[PDB]
Parts: C-alpha cells; sequence; structure tokens
RNA sequence: CGCGUCCCCCGCGAGCGCACGGGGUCGGCGGCGAUGUCGGCUACCCACCCGACCCGUCUUGAAACACGGACCAAGGAGUCUA
RNA sequence: GAGUGGCGCGGACGCUACGCCGCGACGAGUAGGAGGGCCGCUGCGGUGAGCCUUGAAGCCUAGGGCGCGGGCCCGGGUGGAG
C-alpha cells in the first residue's frame, strides 16, 4: 500500500526538481546576455 | 487515380535453415534497406493480390476473378530491412519472388 | 427474535473488517520503516568509505551475506556431485534461480558447480523485481502465485513475515528466518537472456557467463526478468 | 442537504492524487463532519376485485438454461470509451482519406465528434466529397492547417446526423449544411495560395517515391 | 431402500441404455431422462413424473403415494392438467413446493410439462 | 429455420488430417488404419523430421466441445420413434440420428416425432 | 468507540 | 528438460476397495464423507481399511 | 483529529459514484447474395516451398555392397491339462 | 452455541458419488511390465415391447461427420434374408 505513497512524493520531486533545473538554466542564459 | 500502397516482395518464409514456419512471412519493402526504416511499415495492412479461373465476390464491386489473402507487418525481420508479415492463410509458395501490397492504413502519422 | 442475531452477524464483520485496516496500516508503516532502513543501509556503506578516504585509509565492504545463483548448463551430460549440489540449491532446470545465502558450506558448494551456474551479488531492485514479477510461494508443496499478503502471511506470519515487503527485506537483508523465507520462495522460472550471453561453456573472467560475477548478476537479471 | 463538489486533490498520475490522505481529510472538513449512530396492485373489476402482478411468473422454461457469467470490471460499453485523437489531427488540418471510395483526396479536417469518427468535409466544390465521417487509423494528417478556430461549424450535424437510415436519395436539409459550412472554409482555403488546387489533386505513390521517405 | 438398489441398477438395468459417450433412462418416472441416482423413476419412496395425456392435449402429474411401494398396482396417483401453459406450471410447482414431495425434482418437472406444452403446440 | 444449440462455441482441432500408417501410401495390403511402428529401426516410430506423425494424447480434442458437430451438437444415434423421448429434455445439446437400417416408412414417423419435440435429426432427408 |  | 525421476510419482495405495459388493460399497460412501468432513482421525484409518484386501484386515480372534 | 474517565517529562452511521481492483466486452458498425455465387478444416486431383533413404530383422552399429519381401485375397503362431 | 438470572406464494444449474468440481506440477523411450478401452471379432446367458422384403448381412464410394487413436456413425449405389 506504502507503494502509492512512495511513487507520488518520488514524481513530485523529480517535478520540482525539473522546476529548480530550468530556473538555472534561465539564469545562465541570462548570464551569457549580461 | 494513383496508387495508394508500396511495392514489397514475399522473399520467403520465417525460416532457420532445414526447417521452415509457413505462419510467417518475409516481405522485402522496396526503398527500406535498414531496421531505421522498417519501423513505418509496423502493423500496416499486407495485400497478396492474386486471381484464379472462377468469378469471387468483390467487397463494394461486381465479381472480378482477382482474390486477396489479407495479412499483416508484424514486425522487422534481421538488420537490413526486410520485415516479418503474418497473414490470415499462410501464403503459397507460388508466391516466393511476387509482389504483395504494404497498405499504407492502420496509419500512425 | 432475530434483532439480536441481525446486528450481532454484522458486529462480527465488523470486527473483521477493522481487524484487516489496522493490519493494512501495520504492512503500510513495516513498508515506511524498511525504506527508512534501505536508505541508512545504502548511506553509511558511502559515508564509512569517505571517511577512511579522508583519514588516507580503506573501508573493506562488508562480504555480502546473499547471493542469487541461476544455472546457465542444461540437465544432460552432468556428473552426479554437480547433479546433487544443483538439485540441493533446487536449480533443477535451466535458467532456474534462488537466493543463496554465503558462508562456507554456500561456497565450497557453488565453486564446485561453476560450470553450471552464473551468480553473485543482487541488487535491492532485483530482490523487488524477483519477489514481485517472478514471486511463487510453496503453499502445500504446491507453486501458488503471491497475489495477496495473505499467502505470505499464512505460511510465514508466524515468523513475522505478514506481506510481500517482509519477503523482499527477510531475503535482502538476510534475516534469521532467511531460511524459512526463501525455501518458501519456488526456483525463479527465468525467461532466457534477452541479449544474448556471452559464452555459456567458459567463466565470466575469461569472457563467458559461469561463475562468480560481483555487481554484473543484476544486469543479466534484468535481460532474463 | 448538501449539493455536489468537484474532487479537490488534481490528478498527478492516472490513478493518484496529488495529496495524502493526510493533506486529504484536511481539505474535505471531516475533522468538523462527524457522524455517530413494488409487485401487486390491487384493480377493480365489475365478481370481487382483483390483486394483478407486475412481473408475474413465466408460461414457459426452456429444457436448459446457460449459467450467470463471472464479473469482469474494465469492458466499459463503446458510448462509454474514451476517444483518443492523434496530435498530428488538430482541427483545421488537412487529411488524406486513404482507404474510401474517395481515396487519396486531400480533405479539410474539421472536428473529433462524440463516436471517435472525425467530421471530415472536403468542399463538395473541390474535391467532390461532402459532409463526411472518415476513421483517424484510414487517414494521413499532413503539416498543412488552415486558420479554421473562427468557423462556426452547427450543432445538429453528429454521429446519428450521418449514421445510414436503411438506392440512397440526397435529403435537402443535407444540401443546405454543406454549402452552410462551405461557405465559412472556401473563402479561408483561397486565402492561401495554390491550396484550392491542392485540395482538387489527388495522392499517389509512384517510381523511387517510398512513404517513410516523404515526411509530412 | 434408495442407496441399496441403486447400487444393483447403476449399470445392468434394462431401461439404461449407453452409446455416443452419452447415458439414458427409459423409465416410466425419469424426468431428463438419465442415468442418475436423484432421477431414476424406480428407487425412490416419493418419485415425481410428468407426461404427456392418453388424448392429445394436456400434462399428466404422477406422484408415487408413500404408503404401498411394494403394492406396484396402487403406488402411483396420476392427476391430469389440461389448462393454460401458466398455470399448469403453476400447478406443478404448489404439487412439489407446497407438499414438500421431493423438492428437487420440482424445476425439472416444470421444465419437462413446460416442453410437453410446446410439443402439442401446433408447428406452422 | 434450423434448430439452435445451447451453446456454439468455436470448434477449435490440433489436427483435422487423418493419421494414416506408416507404409499405407507404398502397399494396398497395409490399410490406411493406423497401427504403431514397433520395428528396432523404424523412421516414424524415433521421430524423424519430415515423416508421418504418430498419435500423442496431446492431439486430445477440448472436453467441451469433444464430439461436437459442426452444428454445435452431439449425435445420439435412434432406432424407433421410443428413443427419440430419451432427448426431448436434453434439446439443446445432443440431436437425433435415425440409423441406417430404420427402414423407409419409420424414419416417416422418426422424422415427424422430433418436429413435434423439437429434436434436431441429421439425415431428416434419407428415403423419401 | 473513538470515531462516535 | 527438469531432472526429475518419473519413479516413485505414483503412489500404490487403495483409493477404493477391488471388491464389487455394494453392502462394503455403501459403507465406503458414508466414511468417505465422515473421513474428510469429521476432523477425528478415527474415520480416516476405518475407510482405508475398508478398502484393504482380505490379507491385510485379518480375522481378529475373540 | 473525540472524549466520559486509567498514567511515565513539566466494537455496527447512512449514502452515492469513479476504477491500472479475484482471465472481454461493445449500450460499435460495415459490405454482400437465386442462376451464379456463399460456406465446406477433412476427402478427390494438381502445383509450389521446406522436410524427407526401405521396411521387417539379428546387431556395438543397417538406407546398406547383411538376410526375408514381385503383387493381392484367405489361413497363420504363448494354447489347454496337471 | 441455548435457557432462570442485575400485501405478493417465489429462488438457474447440479450429485451416471465407479459422479461432478477445483488447484499445482509434470509428459523421450528399445527389451520389458502394468493399467484403461463407449476398440474390433465369433459364439452363450440376460435384456433393448431393438432393427428388417416400405429391403438384413456383405460389398463400393471424388458424399456428410465423429473420435488423440484402435475404429465408428451417417448419405448414396449394389444386394436379396437375416
Amino acid at each position: 500500500p506504502y507503494a502509492k505513497t512512495m511513487r507520488r512524493n518520488t514524481i513530485l520531486r523529480q517535478a520540482r526538481n525539473h522546476k529548480l533545473r530550468v530556473e538555472r538554466a534561465a539564469a545562465a542564459l541570462a548570464a551569457k546576455s549580461d | 487515380s494513383g496508387r495508394l500502397w508500396c511495392k514489397a516482395i514475399f522473399a520467403g518464409y520465417k525460416r532457420g535453415l532445414r526447417n521452415q514456419r509457413e505462419h510467417t512471412a518475409l516481405l522485402k519493402i522496396e526503398g527500406v534497406y535498414a531496421r531505421d526504416e522498417t519501423e513505418f511499415y509496423l502493423g500496416k495492412r499486407c495485400a497478396y493480390v492474386y486471381k484464379a479461373k472462377n468469378n469471387t465476390v468483390t467487397p463494394g464491386g461486381k465479381p472480378n476473378k482477382t482474390r486477396v489473402i489479407w495479412g499483416k507487418v508484424t514486425r522487422a525481420h534481421g538488420n537490413s530491412g526486410m520485415v516479418r508479415a503474418k497473414f490470415r492463410s499462410n501464403l503459397p509458395a507460388k508466391a516466393i519472388g511476387h509482389r504483395i501490397r504494404v497498405m499504407l492504413y492502420p496509419s500512425r502519422i | 427474535n432475530f434483532a439480536e442475531l441481525k446486528i450481532k452477524r454484522l458486529r462480527k464483520k465488523f470486527a473483521q473488517k477493522m481487524l484487516r485496516k489496522a493490519r493494512r496500516k501495520l504492512i503500510y508503516e513495516k513498508a515506511k520503516h524498511y525504506h527508512k532502513e534501505y536508505r541508512q543501509m545504502y548511506r553509511t556503506e558511502i559515508r564509512m568509505a569517505r571517511m577512511a578516504r579522508k583519514a588516507g585509509n580503506f573501508y573493506v565492504p562488508a562480504e555480502p551475506k546473499l547471493a542469487f545463483v541461476i544455472r546457465i548448463r542444461g540437465i544432460n551430460g552432468v556428473s552426479p556431485k554437480v547433479r546433487k549440489v544443483l538439485q540441493l540449491l533446487r536449480l533443477r532446470q535451466i535458467f532456474n534461480g534462488t537466493f543463496v545465502k554465503l558462508n562456507k558450506a554456500s561456497i565450497n558448494m557453488l565453486r564446485i558447480v561453476e560450470p553450471y551456474i552464473a551468480w553473485g551479488y543482487p541488487n535491492l531492485k532485483s530482490v523487488n523485481e524477483l519477489i514481485y514479477k517472478r514471486g511463487y510461494g510453496k503453499i502445500n508443496k504446491k507453486r501458488i502465485a503471491l497475489t495477496d499478503n495473505t499467502l505470505i502471511a499464512r505460511s510465514l506470519g508466524k515468523y513475522n513475515i505478514i506481506c510481500m515487503e517482509d519477503l523482499i527485506h527477510e531475503i535482502y537483508t538476510v534475516g534469521k528466518h532467511f531460511k524459512e523465507a526463501n525455501n518458501f520462495l519456488w526456483p525463479f522460472k527465468l525467461s532466457s537472456p534477452r541479449g544474448g550471453m556471452k559464452k555459456k561453456t567458459t567463466h565470466f573472467v575469461e569472457g563467458g557467463d559461469a561463475g562468480n560475477r560481483e555487481d554484473q548478476i543484476n544486469r543479466l537479471i534484468r535481460r532474463m526478468n | 442537504k448538501g449539493k455536489p463538489h468537484c474532487s479537490r486533490n488534481p490528478v498527478l498520475v492516472r490513478g493518484i492524487g496529488r495529496y495524502s490522505r493526510s493533506a486529504m481529510y484536511s481539505r474535505k472538513a471531516l475533522y468538523k463532519r462527524k457522524y455517530a449512530a413494488l409487485a401487486t396492485v390491487t384493480k377493480p373489476v365489475g365478481g370481487g376485485t382483483r390483486v394483478v402482478k407486475l412481473r408475474k411468473m413465466p408460461r414457459y422454461y426452456p429444457t436448459e438454461d446457460v449459467p450467470r457469467k463471472l464479473l469482469s470490471h474494465g469492458k466499459k460499453p463503446f458510448s462509454q470509451h474514451v476517444r483518443k485523437l492523434r496530435a498530428s489531427i488538430t482541427p483545421g488540418t488537412i487529411l488524406i482519406i486513404l482507404t474510401g471510395r474517395h481515396r487519396g483526396k486531400r480533405v479539410v479536417f474539421l472536428k473529433q465528434l462524440s463516436s471517435g469518427l472525425l467530421l471530415v468535409t472536403g468542399p463538395l466544390s473541390l474535391n467532390r466529397v461532402p459532409l463526411r465521417r472518415t476513421h483517424q487509423k484510414f487517414v494521413i494528417a499532413t503539416s498543412t492547417k488552415i486558420d479554421i478556430s473562427g468557423v462556426k461549424i452547427p450543432k445538429h450535424l453528429t454521429d446519428a446526423y450521418f449514421k445510414k437510415k436503411k438506392k440512397y436519395e440526397i435529403t435537402e436539409q443535407r444540401k443546405v449544411d454543406q454549402k452552410a459550412v462551405d461557405s465559412q472554409i472556401l473563402p479561408k482555403i483561397k486565402a492561401v495560395p495554390q491550396l484550392q488546387g491542392y485540395l482538387r489533386s489527388v495522392f499517389a505513390l509512384t517510381n523511387g517515391v517510398y512513404p517513410h521517405k516523404l515526411v509530412f | 431402500s434408495a442407496h441399496l438398489q441403486w447400487m444393483v441398477v447403476r449399470n445392468c438395468s434394462s431401461f439404461l441404455i449407453k452409446r455416443n459417450k452419452q447415458t439414458y433412462s427409459t423409465e416410466p418416472n425419469n424426468l431428463k431422462a438419465r442415468n442418475s441416482f436423484r432421477y431414476n423413476g424406480l428407487i425412490h419412496r416419493k418419485t415425481v413424473g410428468v407426461e404427456p395425456a392418453a388424448d392429445g392435449k394436456g400434462v399428466v402429474v404422477v406422484m408415487k403415494r408413500r404408503s404401498g411401494q411394494r403394492k406396484p398396482a396402487t403406488s402411483y396417483v396420476r392427476t391430469t392438467i389440461n389448462k393454460n401453459a401458466r398455470a399448469t406450471l403453476s400447478s406443478i410447482r404448489h404439487m412439489i413446493r407446497k407438499n414438500k414431495y421431493h423438492p428437487d425434482l420440482r424445476m425439472a418437472a416444470i421444465r419437462r410439462a413446460s416442453a410437453i406444452l410446446r410439443s402439442q403446440k401446433p408447428v406452422m | 429455420a434450423a434448430l439452435r444449440p445451447l451453446v456454439k462455441p468455436k470448434i477449435v482441432k490440433k489436427r483435422t488430417k487423418k493419421f494414416i500408417r506408416h507404409q499405407s501410401d507404398r502397399y494396398v495390403k497395409i490399410k490406411r488404419n493406423w497401427r504403431k511402428p514397433r520395428g528396432i529401426d523404424n523412421r516414424v516410430r524415433r521421430r524423424f523430421k519430415g515423416q508421418i506423425l504418430m498419435p500423442n494424447i496431446g492431439y486430445g480434442s477440448n472436453k467441451k466441445t469433444k464430439h461436437m458437430l459442426p452444428s454445435g451438437f452431439r449425435k445420439f444415434l435412434v432406432h424407433n420413434v421410443k428413443e427419440l423421448e430419451v432427448l426431448l429434455m436434453c434439446n439443446k445439446s445432443y440431436c437425433a440420428e435415425i440409423a441406417h437400417n430404420v427402414s423407409s416408412k419409420n424414419r416417416k414417423a422418426i422424422v415427424e416425432r422430433a418436429a413435434q419435440l423439437a429434436i434436431r435429426v441429421t439425415n431428416p432427408n434419407a428415403r423419401l | 468507540r473513538g470515531l462516535r | 528438460g527438469v531432472d526429475i525421476l518419473h519413479n516413485k510419482d505414483r503412489k500404490v495405495w487403495r483409493k477404493e476397495p477391488k471388491s464389487q459388493d455394494m453392502y462394503l460399497r455403501l459403507l465406503v460412501k458414508l466414511y468417505r464423507f465422515l473421513a474428510r468432513h469429521t476432523n477425528s482421525t478415527f474415520n480416516q484409518v476405518v475407510l482405508k481399511r475398508l478398502f484393504m484386501s482380505r490379507t491385510k484386515r485379518p480375522p481378529l480372534s475373540l
């Protein structure tokens, strides 16, 4: 049963990390405009 | 009008050397000569069109002498754009090196 | 006048129902604690190594508790001693798999049937899918599929192995009831390696498939499972 | 007395809610919404009065009946099936009907109907194709798309509208509906250069032309 | 007793008819007409028979009386039911349910009578 | 307007060809009736490739559709009118068949009675 | 009795 | 290919009496029912003995 | 996720409905057909592909340059007694 | 599990118990052994109010089938007495 909770936590974690990575890439593009 | 199918050759059955499995055909579709280009044709409908002495019915037409064994391109065969097909009746060895029509209309594009 | 036995038969059903919910919550929280263990287990091996490396020393990690032994040779033209050791491992068919916990009375058997087995130290994910996908229990000496936890709870409940997760924990972290938990598992009916064997006849060291493959059993478990 | 609400935890994955059942018990207000513990009708007759029976016993039993079959779950009827499109079949794309009596004809797509089938209109002026349904599988979607978003397709031309009732005679409703929709599309296809002629032409495979090589 | 004289009859009765991997029993009071303990129309104390009439139309119901079972001549009371189908199938249900008279043969007798009233109905 | 069975399942047969006897082709003395080759060097006995197949138990038909006709019924062979009422309650599963040596006047009774009892006959038009 |  | 010796994978006990007498066979039908249903291990041993040959159930003297 | 009470640090609430839930259904349709077509796995003849040596027998080993067999019908061999 | 104590007349199938149903595993085979034949043959005791000159046995068959198989059932032709 705990599998659903583990999977949900992993998916949320992964989405958060992807958003962070996108934000870092945007910052790199801003630096690469400066 | 124009042609709505691609030129394949019944290039023998799925076979080892000293055993052949007549249930699966090996199709050589003209143009595709690698496993990269055989991916479009997977799941497509393939027809062996022949004609006999006696007239038989035609769906949406008057009785021709032309007949079919309908099939399906199941998966890729080997490394060089050869493809496996599996017909509702096992293709006759009369048809070896003769034209079968790999259709377009289990279309995914 | 049936007003009693109407509700009394419901009172039974509710007590049966609320009891499963308590058993479900235990299974849920045992599953949450083993996650916490496997984390701490996986983390501390990297930790002990880093503090060994900082000091300039070496952390020689714990010689593994647990092996997964796969039979690679067939049933024809086989030595009598090799026949016996392969059928004490319950490897009575080609590509049958069993977990075998390491010691002296394990490895001197596994080295004697080296040419007929491909074995190594399985992962956590390897122990998961082998127990989840290929998991069958010897219940009444019959190979019955582990589809509800009440088949593991009925055979292994007397050792407090009461769900699929407890079994995985018992195998991977070789528990005090490993024998009873591992002998419960029917020798795993694995398919042919999807990708191909390198060479069945020779040892893995000499570009073959046979014998001890320490980390590398997991690549062929995923090739076969 | 209480009117229904939309499900609060959004669908993160199919069969998983975004919120846990502690984050959900929170949202559903269960912390403050606690709770403690046919057949016969009498008709008159002008004699006595009769007690007649709704769904009475049968007059015939056959020599053997089949048993009640077991209960499978995920097997919905076709009226309840989920209806998928290809992402290439966007409302406004120009298709190539492969298999019909209109085989090869370049045809303007309109909308996915409420029975899986594509409502399609190869202008009856150009293609000689009516308001007609087509199946997704028997139709190629091209990189040829007109700005169709702002044409008003009628509501009443639905799945049951095109269903074969029973020598077919065209109803004068079907002729008005062709002209009603053709008056909106056919000006916006002439807006694009050489497109009115492209729809007129039929699709054809020829020598040295391989469908995997033409990317469209 | 029933279970005794079954073990004599089960394989060697004159009514028992074996061919085509199938077994039947051509007894006066077997209904479903198959070689069985349940449906055997000689061997039980209580036996329900459903036959068509000695005239053309109707169903006769043969109830084997409890008393004289070593008396073959007086052992059966025959009642002909020449009514509508729905109330013929009812009467046979009421003879078996509401006399408790061998209630295992309640549905078999109603299915037989149904197939007799279907038989004596004219074909087009 | 023929008789329908209870269930009409897809009668799947593992093999439809006869298991003809080994060297029944070469000789007239040797019948097509199968005999197991028990010779010490027989190709057919010891399972050589491209040889005559032997009847194993593996070829056994599905127990549900075993003895089932193309119509979806089983045969029960009938000699007189008295042996039809046998089938009047196993009507939708088992069909009647009138035996070869039943006379022309006596089929006319069995065909006409099977019409009344709704029993199917495999050979109703056989003397006339 | 906790959920009464 | 599984290395199983099919030598001893048929158990050679009686699962009925070889006798065709119907008074003994009705006693088996009764103790078929009692042995499996009643958890008593008595009726199981009796059922087994109802099967056994003349020699295997010898005459117990008074 | 109450509190009616028992203490170590300061025994049954009612409903509804969706389903990755103990083995498939559709509440989807579509062409055709009375003198020439529809069905028929088998069976008749033919063709093609792959396979494929002639059986019985004694024998370590037989397709054998080992022996018996031109062909067909009928007969023909573990019996009865102690 | 029991006791004295504070309207609507209804419910499929089944169980030849030598029957029926369920679940796991397994399947080479000469010499050889055993089991099961609703395999076949010819006579006997029973039985099937069996079949038969309105056509038995036999025989033929590019007819329809059944059975894993031994074989068997039908249709047509021939035949004349079981």
